[PDB]
């Protein structure tokens, strides 16, 4: 690329706008693509930028079982051995795989794990030797950290549900959906509240899923929160990641949900999985975030961009007027009453210890 | 429980000044206090407190009156329970139920018109102090203020 | 004491035609919003006074104090209606008692044809309303300063003209949370207008409020009405702004007119908030859903008065613990209920 | 003043710095004064810029006592009566005075009052008739509005003092001193805490006064508030002005006193006088305020006049470095318990009504 | 159990001369500050181990567990000393235990681990001359351009913290001269980073509330941290804390970890020392100094529930995680000396 130039503009993008630093640059096409790139990565790469309702957790899976194929189809050159070169190959994958959409925390941590096990294997094992354990090491990483922990959480989460509750979710969290779905099958008596928001109404698909199991549900937009919260008794939240201070990191309205719940004295239950935890720490919801294109706001009506001649459609060419839409915010711990990880129901502030319970397992 | 009188004497019996306070007027006394100290009848995961009813009644005052709050707990009182709010705790008998008044007709130190044993039973015997109000929790393991190390030490107990 | 007991149905339509004519548009929401209600609610009574027969004065107040009870029974939530009435009741009894003393001014010891001044008194308040935005926007320069970051919601025209005044001389930035789903259209228009006014305006989703409040100086708001306790009956999605602002120690500022002030007390809110059609929320097409779920869409939010930090009025800026003094200097406690 | 394009220069003073708008322009010398300036006004203008400890009350008095001399020495241009022309003369006196130090609230309200009585004055009088009148009105103002109000406040103030108290004042409020000395003269048994701060240690003179009446006093700088407040049981503050919202407007360190007092559960008592109430309001202590030259804190050490220099003597010519010192800051009303006006003990939020009692039932 | 109950003063002065020398310089403030206390403490203990005769490790434990109790009796408030001690004690018992296990290979004398302990001590020394470098890095993950920072009283750790970010990003900072004690140093800091191209604004120690309205973050460098996460900071720092809490402005602390200590703040009146009143009132007002009560606190205390994030030579962590550093850095027995 332009190299330091395009890497100096970024550090010039530091001025008045409190979003001057948020990386807007994307690649939604395979135009001018490099050749160091495996096909299945590209499909995944196009999946990220174009899928909308996807990837609270499914990315890490879809990334890993894709990674297997990469290493499977990989073969080391005759000169150097395997571990001396594999990372550089994978490093060239993620670089592309970033310009499609910035990494999640669930993905980033897994990558940080994979690069480790690469550097620790013994050289005696040959290619067909070295590959075979990685898949198991990966297939285990999937079953141990993701799926099982899910089933553990779903059990533990459904545990503290009581017959007669009225519980509230917000924008289709595949984890929390599995909870309510599991809750119905055990015969728990309750009903659910679904809060949707603009732009891409990620919540209606949760309405579909829940209704296809016969669940008394209620669909109201976020701006009506002050109303419906009186009905609610419990609040469940599936997060993108939890922070070292104990803050919950999820999509835009995740804060207001926790806020009014507190000021209405209902609990905020954060269902998140352990590997999503991060030693990262941030105070305001603007230091580290990820942007969605503001064009999607032009859609005035209740559908994805289609027959929506918004009066803003020319904002890209109207000075002093620029739209935006974060898709992640930072909710402080004072509102979160509890996080439920496969290590059990823990106080959100108890996160960073759990991370330290891994560096012991890993040397 | 009426356990105050027992606590009163046992202190007075050890030659220290006492002054009983009815549970209704603790707040009026807070400005005169310099420290608040209560026992523990049970400790949950989140740092909460299970003690005799009215324990939380105090800690809110100490909070609002900007006075510290300490609770003495022995290690073998920790429990795996994790109540969400300040209410969801397993309780034997039904609690705080009402009546059904069908249309009929059955009929300043007033010291003898008190709730009978029956209607007293309808009251609960335990309240719960959330960890945000426990400035300090003292145990045989030491003093624990993190209310996350409460759990780490807890996990260290349940093998 | 509604009029239906005093006067029947058809007779009202013959002597006071616009009344029953209005009530139709008032329940059918042909006329809605506080301003549009007030101006119409006023000139209706203009014709009423211009076409009524009476002798004394207690009978005259008993008439207007009766039609209003119906005229507010149509759509009570639009408090702008009754507010015009309660002020009118004082307008005559202040005039009556004032002229009752010019009699005994030197008298050594009738009651009609004072309509034109009452009409002129009525006509005055109408001229005041078309002024309301003008004598409010000038208060902006006492607060808004350059480089400051502002957040508002919806499309309150009063708040619009408020900022644009400062925008002519000083330059700064604002943040527009679209009042989804109801205040959507107007919000976008306002933002586009704010741009041409030289304001670094940024349109955000209704849910991005908490994210940017961390670096927001002040928040400005324009309600739909203010109740007796100082509580705000505002368009949808405002409690999000308030709670997020208070949680960030952000000062809340309200720029409302004074006619939207009403002393009715918020006994129960469930009888106050209204709900438009769910069409504004979920498309009619998803037929499987609308049958299998309960869908609601309100466009009124309530915020308790202990949240706001300042009101901007056509009289001036005043703290919430002072609105009562404006009431007794504008209404009469006899006319609280109707 | 080249013109009021220098006021356009002020319109350019709205830049990034929060204090860009705060007016720094002063005239602390009689260089090139205009002709139409009264001598006794000059002396005051000099007293303004150079005096410290200039109590907000005494200024209003010394202004009025000076104003009488202006009018008494004034003679109208005959053929044009007094009322038509007096204001512009006086209006030319204020414009000078403000260039020495911006008008206090205690003065501006008096200005807006006298200018009123000028207009309402009966034309059918003559000069020697007219000027003699408002002199009594001025004297009446000083009798009723300040001295009596002062004499009432103190009595009502010491009323709520209890034997055994521990009082805390800060930076010499002539009213606060006036009530403290009264407390000793009625045999009230107590003691006082005196908080001082940089730069011009206005609190020492409060210590000097109270000590010369023999009171157990305690002198500590404000950066010890956390320590000393435990001993304190009541707090008394004399304000420059009280805002219609209920906020108290006094010297820069007033806020932390009330804050630390609240979080230590001590009451905050605002002894202020009615004529120092203002219809305006402030959310930040920066929009409406006045400054002092930053040089005055260059002198490190315990003295002010003494030529003990510092490390910042070049700050005027060191870019990205600037010293400043605001003189006043607001104080949110929820920290003020009571305000002591001559109308009695009132909650600070009741201020704006009292102002209406002046606007109403008068003219 | 002080050393006097184990060795006599002359013997202490003979075999361990630098100890009594340091004890003198301690109670007399010849040495001062947390850092300078720490470095000199270990250097003393280095020579101690370098010049001592013993056999068992249990007796060696009892020795260091005694001098410290005496060394901490000198000027306890400078907790930096005792923190170094308890670190060594664990550094022994775990080094002993790790060497008690290699010898248990199949055997189923026991000393002269000297130079290792010295090599372990030197590892502590070289670790300290580094905290700033280890801390000034995490800046770029918080401070951004056009941000507004408030900070009081010439904390060296905080200085290099900002100056690092100021090399690449440009932003503003408000400095409140920690009057009276941190006066001189604070002005120097302001003057220093002023040259580092960062908008510097020196204020009185009292205008804190006025500007907190438009302050993004606040940053503080303490003198010590106690077992409950409380902060023992230099004079006049509770204001800015309480000023921040009232404005929802977050509070961050950039401190090395050696200042952390598990002493529990039972009574603060036994913690906050008091310096000379000369620092706030001249000797000249003889009438006043005889007629009133003058006090000058050296330190200030803020409770942990006001801190929002800590910055350490290890990383950023919330206060609730602090304990898990102590158990990973100290041993529970060595809380009380």
């Amino acid at each position: 690329t332009d190299a330091n130039l395009q890497e100096k503009k970024i550090f010039e993008e530091k001025q008045v706008s409190i979003f001057s630093h948020l990386d807007w640059r994307r690649r939604r096409t395979t135009e001018n693509i490099p050749k160091d790139i495996h096909p299945a990565v590209i499909r995944l790469g196009l999946k990220l930028a174009n899928y909308k309702i996807f990837g609270s957790n499914q990315r890490c899976i879809d990334l890993l079982k894709t990674f297997k194929i990469v290493i499977q189809d990989y073969q080391t050159p005759y000169g150097t051995t395997l571990s001396r070169h594999l990372t550089t190959h994978i490093n060239s994958q993620i670089a592309y795989l970033v310009s499609t959409r910035p990494l999640s925390i669930s993905m980033g941590n897994a990558i940080r794990f994979l690069k480790l096990e690469i550097s620790v294997l013994d050289i005696d094992l040959t290619d067909d030797e070295g590959k075979e354990l990685l898949l198991e090491k990966i297939d285990s990483y999937i079953r141990d950290r993701i799926i099982i922990a899910g089933q553990v959480i779903v059990q533990a989460a459904t545990e503290k549900i009581q017959d007669g509750d009225v519980i509230l979710t917000y924008l289709h969290s595949s984890t929390v959906n599995d909870v309510l779905i599991h809750a119905k099958n055990v015969g728990k008596k309750f009903r659910v509240v679904v809060v949707d928001s603009r732009p891409e109404f990620e919540g209606r698909v949760c309405l579909k899923l829940l209704t296809e199991h016969g669940i008394e549900c209620t669909y109201v937009m976020i701006s009506a929160l002050s109303y419906i919260m009186q009905e609610v008794t419990k609040i469940f939240l599936g997060g993108h990641a939890m922070l070292s201070n104990g803050a919950l990191y999820s999509r835009a309205g995740t804060s207001l949900i926790s806020l009014l719940g507190h000021e209405s004295n209902v609990p905020v239950i954060a269902c998140c999985e352990s590997y999503k935890f991060t030693e990262r720490i941030q105070l305001d919801s603007l230091v580290y975030n990820e942007l969605a294109p503001g064009d999607q706001l032009v859609n005035m009506g209740v559908d994805d961009f289609e027959e929506k001649p918004g009066v803003l459609a020319n904002w890209k060419s109207v000075k002093n007027l620029k739209l935006l839409s974060l898709k992640y915010d930072v909710t402080p711990p004072r509102l979160i009453t509890v996080c439920v990880c496969e290590m059990g129901l823990l106080p959100s502030t108890s996160v960073p210890a759990i991370i330290n319970e891994f560096k012991q397992v890993y040397a | 429980s009426g356990s105050g009188c027992l606590m009163t004497r046992t202190l007075k019996n050890a030659c220290i000044p006492t002054c009983m306070v009815l549970d209704s007027a603790v707040s009026f006394t807070m400005n005169r206090v310099d420290l608040v100290l209560v026992g523990a009848e049970g400790v949950v995961e989140n740092g909460g407190l299970i003690n005799q009813i009215g324990t939380f009644q105090l800690a809110v005052f100490a909070k609002h009156a900007h006075k510290p709050f300490y609770a003495v707990a022995e290690s073998h009182k920790f429990v795996r329970m994790f109540p969400l709010s300040q209410y969801d705790i397993p309780f034997s008998r039904p609690i705080l139920e009402f009546d059904d008044p069908s249309p009929e007709t059955v009929h300043a130190i007033h010291n003898e018109l008190i709730m009978n044993e029956e209607q007293i039973r309808n009251n609960p015997t335990l309240d719960v102090t959330p960890p945000e109000f426990v400035s300090g929790l003292i145990t045989d393991l030491g003093i624990i203020d993190s209310k996350s190390g409460v759990s780490e030490e807890l996990i260290k107990l349940y093998l | 004491g509604p009029i239906s007991e005093f006067m029947s149905t058809i007779n009202v339509e013959h002597t006071y035609p616009a009344v029953s004519s209005l009530i139709a548009d008032l329940k059918s929401r042909k006329v809605q919003g506080p301003f549009a209600v007030a101006v119409e609610t006023a000139l209706v009574m203009r014709q009423v006074i211009s076409q009524t027969r009476w002798s004394t004065v207690d009978q005259l107040i008993d008439t207007v104090r009766a039609v209003g009870s119906t005229l507010v029974k149509a759509q009570p939530t639009e408090f702008s209606c009754g507010n015009i009435i309660r002020r009118i009741l004082r307008l005559i009894r202040e005039e009556y008692q004032e002229l009752l003393k010019t009699a005994d001014e030197n008298e050594k010891l009738g009651g009609m044809d004072m309509r034109a001044v009452i009409i002129s008194g009525i006509q005055d308040v109408i001229d005041e309303l078309d002024k309301i935005n003008t004598d409010i926007e000038v208060q902006s320069m006492d607060h808004l300063h350059s480089n400051e970051i502002i957040l508002t919601q919806g499309c309150s025209k009063t708040v619009e003209a408020f900022l644009r005044f400062a925008a002519k001389k000083r330059k700064f930035s604002v943040i527009v949370a679209e009042g989804f789903p109801n205040n959507q259209k107007g919000s976008h228009a306002m933002a586009k207008r704010l741009a041409q006014a030289g304001i670094d305006t940024t349109v955000i989703s209704d849910a991005t409020i908490f994210a940017i409040m961390s670096r927001v100086n002040k928040v400005i708001l324009g309600t739909h009405a203010i109740l007796g306790n100082g509580g705000l009956v505002t368009y949808s999605g405002a409690q999000l702004v308030a709670q997020a602002a208070r949680h960030h120690a952000t000062p809340v500022v309200v720029c409302s007119g004074i006619y939207k002030l009403s002393p009715v007390y918020p006994y129960d809110l469930e009888s106050i908030i209204q709900l438009s059609s769910p069409d504004k929320i979920m498309s009619f097409n998803e037929g499987d859903l609308i049958s299998r779920a309960e869908i609601l869409n309100p466009y009124y939010d309530y915020i308790p008065p202990d949240l706001v930090d300042l009101f901007i009025t056509n009289l001036g800026g005043y703290p919430p613990s002072y609105l009562y003094r404006i009431m007794n200097d504008t209404y009469d406690a006899s006319d609280t209920i109707l």
